[PDB]
This record gives structure tokens, C-alpha cells and sequence, in this order.
């Protein structure tokens, strides 16, 4: 039910994620996420190359609704129910 | 390959005008051919190792860089010792190297060998041919407290 | 259905930005909006010269709702459905 | 309809600035509100010397409503539609 | 109608603030709050050593709801009506 | 009535901190959480190993839902109605 | 335009109350002009070169101003060389500057060599006529993390 | 009002127990004449100007203190002149002043002049009678990249 | 109370094994007593005001520690002169003291005397039986540009 | 133990080569074995104590290894003594230590005594067989205000 | 002849290949012709007066350098004044000069104002087109006792 | 003596108009008696030893002075151990002293036990009441390279 | 002899392990060569030319050195220009050379040039296969004042 | 030897009081034997070598002690290599030393090595259980001059 998506501080410019490790393979393939480990991290996670807004646009077909978005550090956070 | 350095060198000595035989030059193509070989040989809390001296020598032109290494790091499990992260620095540093690469070896040898939280690798150095070059993995690069401690504490 | 407009840290004065590169230039013409470049980013936006509580009336005669405002650094960022 | 209003960290004790250059002059009278131009700022406001709760409860009694309280810096800022 | 408490970063830890200098006095009563000036600060404070979730819970016997919660500085911010 | 979630700042990952030292003993034994005092802390927490997206999931079904969603430092926290 | 040069330089020595023709005033007005065209003969990981020396000529003054570059960079797919990034200075140093344009000037040439996440370039130098002047583009403008690892491995 | 000056002080060598007509205190009543009138004489980047050496006089003991004023500013369309930065200096310390309003009163002339977006005014100053005061105008007191920006440029 | 200190030290030095009637420890009972009288004779911009030289008595061991003091404060309505502040540290050092107790209270009698927004003390210091204390009052502590602006200006 | 040491250290002499009935070798074995038991006999406001000297051995090669303890703490309700601190230190650093352990158990000693606010240990070292190893627990963790507090006081 | 300057240097500024007609070159010809007319308006103990700042313009390149003098004599029966010293330095550096003519020619301005038992004369300067020369008259080059306490006492 | 002294310090307390019997004086008289008796329990090539920390009890106005001691000499037949000539030092240093017969004595302590050829001794110290005393014996006062090769490396 | 070069480094490229078609090895034997060429190109007062910077070859490991040059001179007759000297300097330091006959070679260039009093060369060097070579000739070596001069001006 | 240094290891570590079967004390005695086989594995112008570092082992203590070598000379037919010098100096450091006979052993070995026609060796270190020793042969011992030349360019 719950999906977090998340940018950095110019929300204008992308890349998105969208899912972690257990996120739902149908549903990220409809939004045409790759899988990449970066360099220091110890976890996978899942991105598209697209700005936030265009992603909110595609989750709203789906029949998610942004609940609230906040900002901590230089990321910005959407939660989606 | 020694004797195949030591050809090299003294048509070196010749083309640049140079007399090969005479006081000061006999051993200067086997001398010389010893160095390039020791040159290029190589082929919860948070512990910031400083003052690493390295020696590399330059691709483009053939020519030392000297310079220092900063690693610092905050591991999970698995620490390591103060003697195996200087080996780590001679064997990518006693190559035929650029800086931008040297310091972005380092932090990938020292991110698989401990798979820590963060790796902060800055590298200063002076080419002959200072430039200071810097990765921050994990968490140095989320954390603005955590990139700031290492920057304050390696000088 | 989704618009994030943002401004700096005193919402009293602008400039606040209004869309991105894809963004509805429909939309955009209302708004009275231009399209720059600034010096270092390598991306297009638009922008007003307006505070953003004049934008928040103007996008309220549009069908528009203010769901979440947030702050991301020195930025606030308006969510709009 | 929307109308932004400020304090610093400590919403205990004031100043709250309650509106911009082109704010509505009777609901500024309303509230009590000064304006003035800090020195260094190249734009007027208004302001009150009470706290942000006080204001708060003003506001409620013109037919506000707080949308979103938010906190960019160390300013902490209520969207009121 | 509208209530502002404030904890620090660790909201599993108190103090929890609840209130400011004209705060109500049967209110605060109920929620056992002692009041004191801090050093350094020119104003009375209302406080209580509970951690914010056990005083969000007495606040929702007193007829309150949490409309925003948002976060400034290391401070945490809980508006209710 | 109101759950306080927490995780850091990349929430793809976790832990994320479920509770307090009187929180709710069957509620935090759904979740697996164990309880623990780190070094330096003066005072006992709940934790379980998941993303904060999952325990958003089990905290569903049992009858909760978010309010707002707020990052204060590194820290991102969910209220839970 | 050497000969333009040096007989606008002994009319100098000419208007001063000084003796053109004497013991340290011969070649004075040819060896001051191959001085002024010398003096304006240019017309995933952060990468830090400083201590980049300068020598501008004021514009306003005619006068030399001694400074030093500091520049750092995000790239995202293309690096420049540490020599390449002193010839751009050279470019837009020896020429008739003001430390402001000359700042800026250096920015625009690394963005638009490299097309990098941000560009930060610190010019200080004396006027004989220090001053401190400071581009941040890019992600050193929007990050209070990536602005403040420049400032603090550039001293 | 320069022989109501060297009359004054003349009046002061003879309150002092000391002898006005001496090997050493002939000029001296018009010596420190000519000295307190010339003592009170004066009735998109970041442009930092530092180590502005500042002599004015205490307006409580009529005693020198000796300083240094740090200047920084973010433009908006108008930029202004580093010599020009530095006579706005010297109008406002050679006054009779305190160190506290020759503070805010070089931040109000260049805010006037320019209009930028921020003012950042620093003076350093030991009274014989160091003490630090600072205003932040602008920009440079909203934003802490923009602040700290300043303060690590200007040391 | 003289003759009653200059008793008290006639019988430090018959206590310690030393003849106190020798060349050099005549005077010594009375050089030292009117040395302990002389050691405890206490009994909108940001203004710094640092190097404040502090020699105090420790409560302890009786033995001096010496040391600097570091205030800063913003100012609402009422200023303080830099003679004064000097003497709200030669009040409180001149005592026997402790460190902690000493920084908190110069802190305490510029709050009182003045009520501005925020108090910074910073007491470093030798204990001959350093060691930094530090109290933030006001707004030095909970914004964290203004605590920052602090402490990059002390040092 | 002392007949114990001084017999394994006359079997280390005589394994190097050396001759240990000589001028210079007849005390070497019983003055190094009162040295390794020297050497090991261990077994509201901010208070930053600096600069406390450490000399400890190292349990891997068995030679010291020499550096500095800062630390740093907010108390609640109870202070420590400034040469209490310094003895927790003496008591873990006179052992067979690494540093990373030795910087943790500083730490816990600290939390333990008091139950503070927050605990910052940072222990710089130059090891002969510098690393800066660094705790921050507490709220000198989760603050960036009073982590960042510390690590400017401290140098 | 202040238009016969401003006209040379508008010359300078064709010859260059630079457009003497733009935004910030319309007062260059009037700003620099005052430059160089500023730059060029020159035409029994031991008291050693050191730091004296020199600006002198070389009669070669018409480029200035920069740099310390230090005088030092031995009265015989006129001393003269620490501002007249001063005095004589601006008179001599306010040339088109060479370095070694400006040593020489300062000692011998004050050998024949006194005439001293001895003259000491080092000017260190850097030439932009640093090198000591040092005049040693009368007792400072006879006795070894007087020449090194010159020299110790000027650093 | 132990609580000869302890009465005696609790005679001091009671005549500086300080309470006695509060929080934070109760083992005052003791911790300061055990402190008096701590600061007075003393009672062919060059070997220069420096850096030989001093802290000695001023016997006028019974305070401490702290400083160094610079000691060179050379042997003829027999040579003394480093940590012989510092115990020396603490002999002399650690009772109620002067400088002046601190530097004599030391100078005296070492020319018996060895009979050199010179002996240099050199006591800086500050007095909380630098200063430097100097002797110079043997062929430190006779050669002029002797005692320049002495003053030239203990700096 | 530009393409024999290239060939000689081409063959050292191979004899290292290393391949030597691959990204960032392409221009290298041509870089390293013209690098080469430019590493061998090189075939009454008194005057203290300092600070000359130095960048020679090592004739016995083929690796550079890097140092400073001070040279000082008594003139007799004939003075030498101060570019001069740093050319004199080049022609024998961009030579395949060893310190100790870089610095006779560069004291007999003067000497010959000019025929002075004395000359005076001093260079220290740090070589990466400091040290510091000093020839004094003529009145450098016979007067101790003439030494003692030359050497306390080059530091 | 190596296991009987080994067994000498294992009893120290048993009669410390230690267990030397724990997580830290398993490869102990055989990386400390390791430590000590290393450590004592030794068994016409002037030439100034200087920084010379220097590991040596006391052999009161078995305590290590670290400095630096100062050697100058004076060659008459026979120069010596630059790293000729420095192993003539870790044959005599990586022994069982004291400073006073390592700093003449290094001077003997050079006399011996080239018969020169001075020879000065200075040792300046830190003993863990600074000193400067110095040695001045030949004409360095003879000559003002010489001695002084050696002992400014060391420095
Ligand atoms: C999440 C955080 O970055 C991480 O857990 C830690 N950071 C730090 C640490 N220790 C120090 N000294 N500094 C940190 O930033 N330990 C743990
Ligand atoms: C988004 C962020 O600014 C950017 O991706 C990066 N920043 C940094 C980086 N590397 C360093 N050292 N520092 C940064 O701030 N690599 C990537
Ligand atoms: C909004 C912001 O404060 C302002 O636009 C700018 N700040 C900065 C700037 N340039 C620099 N170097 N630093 C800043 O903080 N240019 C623009
Ligand atoms: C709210 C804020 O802390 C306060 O108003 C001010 N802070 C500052 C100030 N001036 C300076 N220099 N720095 C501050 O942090 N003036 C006002
Ligand atoms: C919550 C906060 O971390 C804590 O209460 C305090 N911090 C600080 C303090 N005092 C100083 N100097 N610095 C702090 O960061 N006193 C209290
Ligand atoms: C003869 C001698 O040079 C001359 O008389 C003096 N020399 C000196 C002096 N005073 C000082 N300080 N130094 C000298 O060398 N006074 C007199
Ligand atoms: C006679 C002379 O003073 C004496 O024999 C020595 N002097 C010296 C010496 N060694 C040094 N380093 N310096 C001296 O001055 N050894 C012997
Ligand atoms: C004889 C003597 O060495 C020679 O005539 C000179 N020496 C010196 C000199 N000038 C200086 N500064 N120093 C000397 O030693 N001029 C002349
Ligand atoms: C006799 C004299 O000591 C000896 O001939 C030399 N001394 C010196 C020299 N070279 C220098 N630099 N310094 C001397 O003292 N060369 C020769
Ligand atoms: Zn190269
Ligand atoms: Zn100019
Ligand atoms: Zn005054
Ligand atoms: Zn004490
Ligand atoms: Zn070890
Ligand atoms: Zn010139
Ligand atoms: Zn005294
Ligand atoms: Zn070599
Ligand atoms: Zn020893």
C-alpha cells in the first residue's frame, strides 16, 4: 500500500528512485526502473532517469495518492498510499 | 627484462646528445633501469589514517608525482589494520597511474575488503610534469556531519 | 495532475519556479512564465518573477490544491493536485 | 486564499511575519501588523511582535484553515487556505 | 483551537514543550507541566518530562487531532487542533 | 492512537526504530522488534531490521494510518494514527 | 605593432622629466614592450587543483595583479587534464583582466569543456593599484556538503 | 581651529607637571595639532575584501585603535570599486567613533550604493584604551552556505 | 587579617624542613600574604571579544591556573563597553575558583546585565595541579549559523 | 615476575648476535623488565580536556605507540574531575592496546562514571611497528551543532 | 604633460589588439597616466629602522618591485628623525630605478645628512619582470662585533 | 608536618574572608598540604640536553615559575646518563628557589660529577610573581666556537 | 632523435608488465619524450640573488631533483642583470648533473663572467633517487664578515 | 634464532600478568621477534646532508629512540654518494646504540671512507626510556669559519 519515492534538491532534475530491494517487480517495470548497487552502498535499490513529477503522473494511474512529501537532508520524499 | 631496460636507456642517453661513455654515465643505464622497476612494482567509531606517503609515477609522461593519502573509515564488522591499508596505498601507488584513478582504487580496495559504512579517500599531490582529489563512498557522502569530521580531523 | 513550485528560503520575495523542461506551456503562458538556462546547470526551467503566494492564488483559479508544502534546504517546495 | 506566515525556531516567542508587499491591508489591520524594511532586505513585509499561536488563533476566526506547517531552516512556516 | 508542542531529535526521549507564556492554565494542569525561564532565554516555557507520543495521547482525550507534524532544526513540531 | 516511526536518511535501508520504553509489548511483538540501549543513550529504545516501507505495510493491518511524514536532521519520522 | 609599442614608450620616458638617452634607458622603451606583450599573449568523484598561480594586468590601472586560482569539480562522464586546466587560466589571465570577469571567465571555460555536476573557482590576488573572488555552479551552489569539502581542502 | 588646537595643547603640557619650553616640546603643541586633524579626517559571486587596515580614533579616551575590516558582498546589478571599498573605510574610521557603530556604518554605505543581496562587514580591532564585531546583511544572514562561505575565505 | 596570613605562612615554612629565618625567606611570610590578597581580590551585530587574559586560583590545591576567556553576544537594546567586560572577568577570575563554575558564571553577569539575544563563553585554560568549558546561552544555541560564526572568529 | 622477565630478555640478547657479558649489555635485562612493567601497569556547558599525553604499546609487535586523547562531554548532574579523566586514561593506555579499542574504552569509562549527555573520544597516534580513531556518543552523534562544537575547541 | 602621457598610453591600447573604446577602457589612458606619475613623484647607539615598505618602479621594464628596506647607523653628534629616514626612502624609491642604486643611494643620503660612524644598508625586494643587496659603510664594515649585531637584529 | 601544614592552609582560608566549611573546601587544606610537599621534595664530542621541563616554587612569594633548562657539555674521561642529568634537574628545581642559584647550582651539580671540560647551563622560565640566566664554565666561556655551537643548537 | 626517443620509451612501456595500447598509453612514449628534451635543454656592494628555483635531472637514476640556488657576488668592476643569473642558472640545471658539480659550475660561470671579489653559491636540493652543497669562493673564504653576510641575508 | 626469540616473547607476555592465548596475543611473540630482527639489523667545497632519519634502539631500555643525523664534509680527492651516506647511517642506527657513541661511529666511518679534509655529524633525537650530540673533526674543528657555515645551513 505505502511507496516512497525520493529525488535530490532540485526536483526539476532527476534521477528518482522508487523501490528497494523487496519493492514489486510488476510495478517497477511499468515505470521502467533499472537495479544498480552504487559504489559504497550496501543495498540495491531501484531508479528511473525521469524528473519526480513525471513518476507522480505514472503512480497516479495506478491508484496511489500522494499523502505527504517532506524533505530531509537534500532529498525530497514522497509517500504514496 | 632487465637487459631489455637497459638497451632502452642508453639509446636514451645517445639521442639526447649525450656521450654514454664517460665519467658519470657507465651505470647510469642499469641504474636507471633498476629504478623504473622499484617505481613501478605495484603490478563503531571512525578510524582517519593521514600522512600516507605515496610515490607514483605519471602515465603521460613518464615522470614521478609525490603526494599524501587520507583514508578514513567507519566500519560494520570487519576492521583493518593501520600496516595493510599502507600496503594497499604502495601496490596502486607504485604503478604507472593518474591521480583521479589512484584515488578511486583505494576506496574500492578498502570497500571490499571490510565492506564498511563509508570510505573517505582524498589524495594531494604535486605533478612535475598540488591537485587534491576525493571520493567519499556510503555514508561519507550522505552525512553532512560525517563528511565534515574527516574533513576536519586529517588536518 | 501533479505541480511542485518552489522558491528560496523568504517566501515574501521571488523568484519561484514553475515547471520543468516537459511542463505544460498552456500552463506556463498563464503563469506569465520564462524559460532559462541558469549558468552551470544543464537543464531548462521556467520561472516567474512573482512571491509564491500570488502563484498559489493564480494555480487556485486553475483546478489547483496545495497538498503538502515542504522545506528541502534552503527551498519550499509547494505540492499541488 | 492562501496566506503564509513565519517565525523562527523558537514559535514560543515571536516576531511572525504575516505578509508580503501586496498582502490585504484590512486583515493586516486585523492582525496589527507593522511594516518595515529590514536593513539588508530589498523588500518590504508586515509583521506582529506576537507569537505564531496567537496568530494562529486570529486567523481561525476569519476563516482560515492551516493546510501545512513546515520548517525550511530555521524558519518554520503555515500555509493557511 | 490550536496547540503546538515540540520535542528534540530523539523523540523517544523527552522533554516535550507545550506551551508558551499566555498558554492555558487548566490544560496545562492536566498535562503536568511545570514552567520555568532556561538560561539564556527571555521567556517562560511550559514542559513536561514525558516523551511527545504519551502527551499526544492525553491531548487526544482533550478533544485535539494532529494536523501537521514537521520538523525544524533538531526540533520537532506537532500542531494540533 | 499515535505511532512514531523513524529511520535515517537513506530509507531503502534500515533499521527503523519502532517505539519507546512504554510502548505497546504486543504491537512491538508483531513488528520483531528487539529492544536495545545504544552506547551513549541514556535510555531504552524498540528496533526491528526491516525498511520502514515494510513496517508501514504491518502497521496497516492493524489498523493505523499515516498522518504526516517529516525528516528532522537525518532522521525521516512517520506519525501513525 | 613592437615598433608602436616602443615609441609609445619613449614618449613616456619623455613625459616623466626623465633623460631618455642616458646609462639605463636604452633599451628601456623596447625591453618594456616585448614586457606588455608578453603580459597580455593570451589574446564520481570531486577534483580540486589549487595553488594555481597568477599574473593578470589590471585593466583600469595598466598595472600587474599577482593571485591564485583555486578550482574544483564534479565531473559526469568527461575529466580534464591538470595541465589543461592551467592553460585555460593562462588563456584568460594574461590579458587585460578584473579579478571579477576573470573568475567567472575560467568557470564558463571549465563548463563548457566538461559539462560537470558544478564548477567552484576561487580567485584571491593583490592589487598593486587581497581580494577574494567566488563562482559556485552547480551542485557546489545547491549542496551545503559538496560547497564545504572545496572550501576546507583548498587551505 | 588649528591655533585653537595647538593652544589646547600647550595647556595640556603645562597640566601635566611638564615644561613646554624644552629641547623636545617646541613643535609639540603644533606636531600633535596636524595629528588629530589628520586623525579626523573623514568629517553573480561573492567579492570578499580583506586585511583593510583601519586607524581610528576612540571617541571615549581620544586614543587611537588599530584594526582591520573584512568586506564581503553578493552583487545584484551594480558591482563597486576595491579602492573604492576601501575610501568608504577611510571616511568612516578616521572619525571619532566606536568600533561597534564603524561596524554597522561601512554595511549602511555600501547597501546603499550597490543594493546587493548581501552585506557581510567584520572588524577586528585592538583598543589601547582584540575585540571582534560583525554584521551579516542580506543574504549572508539567512543562508549558512553563504555565511560560511564568508568566514572561511576571509582567514 | 595581614598579620593573621603572614602567621599562616611562617609555619608553612617551619613545616616543610626549611629554616625560615636564612637569606632569602624574610620577607617571605609577607611577600606572600599580599600576593593571596592580590590573587583573590574579586571578593544588531555580533560583538566578540576574545584573548581576555585570566588568572585565577584553583579552589583545590590553592595553586593558580591560567588562561583565556572568549565572550561573544548580540546585543537587543543595551551595549557594553570592552573596559567592562574585562572587569566581569577580573571580578569572577580573581577568586578561587573552578573552571566550570567560572565560565558559567561571566556568562550569568552579561546575561543580567544586558539581556541580549545570546551568550557565548569560552574559558580555556593550564591547571597546574589545557581543558576548554564552554557555555551557549540564547540563540548561541539553537541556531547553529550563529554558534558557527562564533566559533570560526575566536580562533 | 621481575627474575621472570629479566631471564626471557638475556635469552632475547643472546638470540640477536649480541653479547649480553659486555660493557654496556650487564643491567639491560633487569632495566628492560622494570620498563614493561612500567609500561604496562595498568592492569550545563561543554567540558573538552585536550591535549592529554598517551604512551602506550602496541599488542601486536609489542613497541609503543605514542599520541594524544581528546575528549569531550555535556554532563547531566555529575562532573569529573580534570585529573580523574586523566587517570581513566593512564589506566587503559598503560596495557597492551590497539588504538581502535583503546579510543571505545576511554569512552565507556566516561559514560559509565557519569552518565552523560554525550561522549566524544578522539585519540591521534603514531604507531612505530598518525591514525586518528574517533567515538562520538551521546548527542555529540545526533547534533551537528555540538559535534561540530567539538571538533573546532579541540584543535 | 599629463595629456602627453594619457595619449601614449591610448596607443598601448591599440597596439595591443584591444579595443580602447569599450566598457572599462574609457579612463584607462587618464587612470594609468596618474598611475606612473604616483609611481615615479621622487623626482653613542646603534638605531636600526627596519620593515620600511618600499614601492619602486624598474628602469628597465617599467615594472614596479616591491619590497623592505633596513637602515641601520652610529650616531656622532646628529641623529636624525625615524620619519626623515622615511622620507629619504620615498624619494629615492619613487624613481625609475635599479635595486642596487637604491641601496647605494640611500646610504650615502644619510651619510652625508649625519655624517655617522657607520651605515647599514639592506634592501630585499622581489622583481616582477627575492634579491638582497646590502651597502656596509664606515664602522659596519671594519669591526665584525658591529656588523652581526646589525644583522641579528633586523630579522 | 602533614597536618602541621593543613592547619595552616585552614588559616589561610579562614583570613581571605572565605568560608572554610562549604562545598568545595573541605579537603582543601589537605589537598593543598600534600601539593606543597609534592612542589619541594628535592630536599671527546658535546652532549647538549634541552627541552628539560622545569617547575620550580619561588621562594619570595612561594608561587610557582615554570620553564626549561638548556644543559651542554663536553666530557673528558666520564660521561653522564640522560636520565641522570634530568634527576638532577628535579633535585635543585623541586624545593624554593631562585633562578639565578637554580642555574649556578645545576652548572655546580654536573662539574663535580664528571669534571669536564665546560659546562653551559641556561634556565628560561616565566614568573607568575621569560627570563634568562646564563652560566657558562670551563671552555664554554673561553672558545668562541664552543659556546656559539651551544647557543646555535639549542634553538 | 624524437621518434628515437619515443622507440626507446615504447620498449620500456612493454618491459614493465604493462600494455602498452590501451586507454591512457597512446601519446606516452611521445609525452615522455618532448618531456625529456625540455628535462635536458640546457645543452662595492653586495649582490644576494635568492630563492632561484631549480629543476634538475639526476644523472645516476635518470629521476629529477628539486632545488634552490642562492648565489651572491662582491663586484669589481662589472655587474651582472639579475635574469642574467637565472639563465646562467637553467643552461646548467636543465642538464643531466649532479648537486655537487651544479654548484661549482654555476660559481665559475660568475666567475669568469665578471672576474669579482668573491662569489658565494649555495643549493640545496632534495633528491628523489635535502641536501645542501656550498662553494665559497674568493672573499667569501677569506673574510669571516663576508661570509657571515652572505649567510644570514639567503634565510 | 627466530623461535628462540619467540619463546623469550611468550614469557614476557606470561609474566606481564597477560593472557597470551586471547583474541590479540596469538601471532604476538612472532610479529614482536620479527620487530627486533628489523630493529637491529645493522650487525673543493663543503657537502651538507641534512634530515636524515634515524630509528635506533637504546640499549639501556630495548626501548627504540628517534632522530635525525646532521653530516657535513669537507672532500680533499674522494666525494662519497648521497645514498652511500645514508646506509653508512642505518648500519649504525638499526643496532643497540646510545646517541653519544652512534654520532661518533658515523663521523669514523666517513673519515675512514674518503680521508676528508673536515668531517661534522650531528645527531639530535628523542629517548623513550631531545639531545643533541656532535662531533667536529678536521678543519671543522680548527676553523670559525667552517664550523659556522655547517651550522647555519643545517638549520
Ligand atoms: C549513521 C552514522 O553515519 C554512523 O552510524 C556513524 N557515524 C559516525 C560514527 N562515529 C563518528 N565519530 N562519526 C560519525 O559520523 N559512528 C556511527
Ligand atoms: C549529488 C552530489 O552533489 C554528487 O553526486 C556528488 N557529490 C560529491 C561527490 N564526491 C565528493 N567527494 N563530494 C561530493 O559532494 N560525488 C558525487
Ligand atoms: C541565494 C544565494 O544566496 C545567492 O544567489 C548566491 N549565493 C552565492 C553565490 N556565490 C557564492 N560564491 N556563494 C554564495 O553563497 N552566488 C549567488
Ligand atoms: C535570529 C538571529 O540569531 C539574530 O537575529 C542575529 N543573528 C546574527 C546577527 N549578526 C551576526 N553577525 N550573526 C548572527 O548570527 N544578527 C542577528
Ligand atoms: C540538546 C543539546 O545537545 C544539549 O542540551 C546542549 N548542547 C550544548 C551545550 N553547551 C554547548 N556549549 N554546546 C552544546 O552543543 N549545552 C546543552
Ligand atoms: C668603535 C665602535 O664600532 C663604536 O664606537 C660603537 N659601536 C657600537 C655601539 N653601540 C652598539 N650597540 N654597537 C656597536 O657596535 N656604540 C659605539
Ligand atoms: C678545545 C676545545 O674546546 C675542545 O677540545 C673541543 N671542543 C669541541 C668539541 N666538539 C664540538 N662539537 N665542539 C667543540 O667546540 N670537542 C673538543
Ligand atoms: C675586503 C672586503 O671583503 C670587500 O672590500 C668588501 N666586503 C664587503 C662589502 N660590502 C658588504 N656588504 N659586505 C662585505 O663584506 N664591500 C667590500
Ligand atoms: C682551509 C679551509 O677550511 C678549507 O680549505 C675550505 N673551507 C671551506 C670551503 N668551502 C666552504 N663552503 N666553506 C669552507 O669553510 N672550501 C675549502
Ligand atoms: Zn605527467
Ligand atoms: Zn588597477
Ligand atoms: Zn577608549
Ligand atoms: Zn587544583
Ligand atoms: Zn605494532
Ligand atoms: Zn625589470
Ligand atoms: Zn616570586
Ligand atoms: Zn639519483
Ligand atoms: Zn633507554
Amino acid at each position: 500500500p505505502y511507496l516512497l519515492i525520493s529525488t535530490q534538491i532540485r526536483m526539476e532534475v532527476g534521477p528518482t528512485m522508487v523501490g528497494d530491494e523487496q519493492s514489486d517487480p510488476e510495478l517497477m517495470q511499468h515505470l521502467g526502473a533499472s537495479k544498480r548497487r552504487a559504489l559504497g552502498n550496501n543495498f540495491y535499490e531501484y531508479y528511473v532517469d525521469d524528473p519526480p513529477r513525471i513518476v507522480l503522473d505514472k503512480l497516479e494511474r495506478r491508484g496511489f495518492r500522494v499523502l505527504s512529501m517532506t524533505g530531509v537532508g537534500q532529498t525530497l520524499v514522497w509517500c504514496l498510499h | 627484462n632487465l637487459p631489455n631496460l637497459a638497451a632502452a636507456y642508453s639509446s636514451i642517453l645517445s639521442s639526447l646528445g649525450e656521450n654514454p661513455q664517460r665519467q658519470g654515465l657507465l651505470k647510469t643505464p642499469w641504474r636507471a633501469a633498476s629504478a623504473m622497476q622499484f617505481f613501478t612494482k605495484g603490478y563503531d567509531e571512525m578510524v582517519i589514517v593521514k600522512d600516507i606517503d605515496m610515490f607514483s609515477m605519471c602515465e603521460h609522461h613518464l615522470v614521478p608525482f609525490v603526494g599524501k593519502v587520507h583514508i578514513g573509515y567507519l566500519p560494520n564488522k570487519q576492521v583493518l589494520g593501520l600496516s595493510k591499508l599502507a600496503r594497499i596505498v604502495e601496490i596502486y601507488s607504485r604503478r604507472l597511474q593518474v591521480q583521479e584513478r589512484l584515488t578511486k582504487q583505494i576506496a574500492v580496495a578498502i570497500t571490499e575488503a571490510l565492506r564498511p559504512a563509508g570510505v573517505g579517500v582524498v589524495v594531494e599531490a604535486t605533478h612535475m610534469c598540488k591537485t587534491v582529489t576525493s571520493t567519499m563512498l556510503g555514508v561519507f557522502r550522505e552525512d553532512p556531519k560525517t563528511r565534515e569530521e574527516f574533513l576536519t580531523l586529517i588536518r
